[PDB]
């Protein structure tokens, strides 16, 4: 739930 | 040399270089002639002349291929088939369905009263009641439905919408008395209500049990550079968005993110913060019932930062029960006593050391449903919430992913089932004292496609240094391993992130088409073996993630299940840098490498939007240790010199703008490729998108250049 793609 | 050359010029700073510490040689200048192209493409000419020229190019080679059209037909007739969620409860007693007829851009939100749910889904159509149309907002069909939450009361219902070429969304309000109704103009959201709260860049919102707000992560108001300065905030229903109340800002750690979430009860709210890709977090429990919403609310450690995850599963009174890794990597279950804090966490279901815990929730007031990872596949235990005691197993006899809906007060749940051969069926499963009534509510079926003819084995292959790596392997029955057949091979590797069975109509129509082997190593990076297996494949052991796929790829040539002439090989993102370092260092092995939305610059990348969380990943490119083992593989930096390597022919997917990985990667790593190889002999084409997604069209016309280029590369005939 922190950001990759 | 080629026909379809030359490629389109692109222009070089030849005195663009940046100087990195590196433990082995002090430091390193590393030159970068194309270091123009990370300008964005709204505020370079460079940079749209680039995008533009390359764009032609692919596209005029991309068309000259009868077999694009041909793709793209048989594609379209194929995905003309109904697809469904699983039928999800909420708190306005209806259950809420997502459906597709077909052809449509975007998923429609459908809803029923709960107990008239059997009507839904049949020959006739989808029934129920249309809530929520996403192709209605925009006019092209590319406003997309980011996320939503019912209030607690059942009357409300926030969600996002996203703008086509942008990431950024706006969060609306409207009544669950408003849905939308099928006779609507296009390009408009009709009854909606004033609330709107711009500036968020993800959809986590969370409800207080009043039902009179919710909170939300936004960022400052508005290209590329590092997304800064994530805020809490909590809106009030009526009030314009100047009104929200800050609840977090940390202006000293502006790359953290952070969010809150409420426990059901509505009770206790967990801030978490995250610094990075890690599964690790600064979190704080405050109690709603002794505080004011704001800044001064009386927070307390739920345990010291940066050692461990936690997500709420649930709530009892002043017990709070968490999913967590903390001193357990594979993740358990453990409660905190909010009237005790001192006292920490309670196990309450142990980590097992040999399968992953993926989710954990509860169903029919006290069983505790967790989903493990065995054999790259998800397995459903059932738990007493009370004394953490085994009930036993669910749908033991399904291979593949599962979806669960169904909350604790519900006796219910609904589970999609889906793997490499089943496209998504949708079981209900009624909890009882000792055993439980499992039905097979509905399933999707593909007109066109005899699942039948299909099969997926499981083996076992040593890499390099001799670990066994598990692979799926997709393929008519009736292909034969005679060493002559092709072979799609997909990788992603990295952040924890399983490889489960997946349906993809696309894939199944590929092996059809092309007498073709559709191969998922399970290489390290991932979860699929534990957390260890994502500790041997980041920062230092990254190069493993490319020795396990190059392994796959050989012993699939060996075993006969593929020509050495005909091995594709396909990522994204992180997955793009496996497809470009397998591509510089073992040309030989690939005949056809499909990049999409590709991490390619491994020096620079922490310096755009979201990229510096990647660091716990990748390693530190300006820690002098952390340099020299990424740049051994960064693949932008590691072309081979063109004298004695013949580079397969690669295709890359990008738009033009693009917040979770900058279009930079792509950019440069092609503008390089090509100046490298400018007489091919195998063309490096770079396939733009002018709207970042997607619509189903927009996915289907990327399929058909992606598997048209195939064709040709690798030189098969479509069949019939």
């Amino acid at each position: 739930v922190i950001v990759v793609g | 040399f080629p026909g379809w050359g030359p490629y389109p010029p692109v222009e070089r700073d030849e005195t663009s270089a940046i100087t990195y510490s590196s433990k082995l040689h002090g430091s390193v200048t590393v030159r970068d002639p194309y270091s123009q192209l990370e300008v964005p493409f709204e505020d370079s000419e460079e940079t749209k002349a680039f995008v533009h020229s390359q764009r032609k190019f692919a596209r005029t080679y991309l068309d000259e291929n009868p077999d694009r059209e041909a793709w793209l037909e048989t594609l379209k007739k194929s995905w003309n088939y109904r697809r469904f969620s699983a039928l999800k409860p909420e708190s306005d007693g209806h259950y809420y369905f997502e459906y597709n007829d077909g052809l449509q851009s975007q998923l429609s939100l459908y809803r029923v009263r709960m107990g008239e749910e059997d009507t839904v889904l049949t020959e006739s159509g989808p029934g129920g009641e249309l809530f929520f149309n996403p192709n209605l907002l925009s006019l092209d069909g590319n406003a997309a439905l980011t996320g939503f939450v019912m209030s607690p009361c059942g009357n409300y219902w926030a969600y996002g919408v996203s703008e086509h070429g942008s990431d950024w969304m706006s969060i609306y309000v409207r009544k669950t008395s408003s849905p939308h109704l099928p006779s609507q103009e296009r390009g408009k959201d009709p009854g909606r209500m004033n609330d709107k709260i711009r500036h968020v860049r993800f959809f986590i919102v969370s409800w207080t049990s009043d039902s009179k707000g919710f909170f939300y992560s936004r960022y400052p108001p508005e290209g590329n550079a590092p997304a800064m300065n994530c805020m809490v905030y909590y809106h009030r229903i009526g009030e314009d968005q100047e009104s929200d109340v800050l609840v977090h800002e940390d202006p000293e750690h502006p790359f953290w993110i952070s969010s809150v979430q409420l426990t059901p009860s509505g009770r206790y709210i967990l801030f978490a913060a995250s610094r990075d890709a890690s599964h690790t977090q600064l979190v704080k429990i405050a109690d709603l019932h002794e505080n004011d919403i704001g800044t001064n609310m009386k927070w307390k450690n739920l345990h010291d930062p940066w050692e461990a995850r936690f997500t709420i599963v649930g709530d009892e009174g002043s017990k709070i029960y968490f999913m967590t890794n903390l001193k357990a990597k594979n993740y358990k279950v453990a409660t905190f006593d909010a009237n005790h804090p001192d006292e920490g966490l309670t196990t309450l279901i142990a980590e097992d050391p040999n399968a992953f815990l993926v989710s954990a929730s509860i169903h029919a007031q006290d069983k505790l449903l967790l989903v493990y990872l065995r054999n790259a596949s998800h397995e459903i235990h059932i738990r007493d919430l009370t004394t953490g005691k085994p009930l036993g197993r669910i749908f033991e006899d399904l291979l593949g992913q599962f979806m669960v809906s169904g909350r604790r007060q519900d006796n219910d749940i609904f589970v999609l089932f889906s793997s490499f051969l089943s496209p998504g069926t949708v079981y209900r499963y009624t909890f009882g004292e000792e055993k439980g009534y499992r039905s097979l509510f509905r399933a999707i079926s593909i007109p066109g496609l005899n699942l039948d003819d299909f099969m997926t084995e499981s083996v076992f292959y040593p890499s390099k240094d001799g670990t066994s790596v598990h692979m799926f392997i997709t393929r008519p029955k009736d292909v034969l391993l005679d060493g002559t057949s092709p072979v799609l091979q997909y990788g992603y590797g990295g952040f924890s992130l399983a490889m489960l069975p997946t349906f993809s109509l696309s894939t199944l129509l590929f092996c059809k088409i092309y007498r073709a082997i559709y191969a998922i190593p399970n290489i390290r990076g991932g979860s699929e073996y534990g957390e260890s297996w994502h500790r041997e494949g980041m920062l230092d052991k990254k190069q493993n993630v490319f020795d396990d796929f190059n392994a796959a790829t050989e012993w699939l040539i060996a075993n006969k299940y593929a020509s050495k002439d005909r091995i594709a090989i396909r990522g994204g993102a992180n997955g793009g840098v496996l497809t470009t370092a397998c591509a510089n260092q073992a040309p030989g092995l690939y005949r056809c490498v499909i990049t999409i939305e590709g991490i390619i610059d491994m020096l620079r990348f922490p310096k755009f939007t979201f990229g510096a969380s990647w660091r716990s990943e990748y390693g530190d490119p300006e820690d002098p240790e952390d340099f020299d083992f990424i740049f051994k593989y960064s693949p932008y930096h590691n072309i081979p010199p063109p004298g004695d390597t013949v580079m397969p022919a690669m295709l890359f997917f990008t738009a033009a703008y693009d917040d979770r990985v900058s279009p930079l990667h792509t950019f440069k790593h092609v503008a390089a490729l090509q100046h490298n190889f400018p007489k091919g002999p195998n063309p490096c084409l770079m396939r733009i998108d002018l709207n970042s997604g997607k619509s189903t069209q927009e996915m289907l016309e990327e399929t058909a250049d992606e598997y048209s280029f195939i064709g040709k590369s690798m030189g098969l005939t479509m069949q019939t």
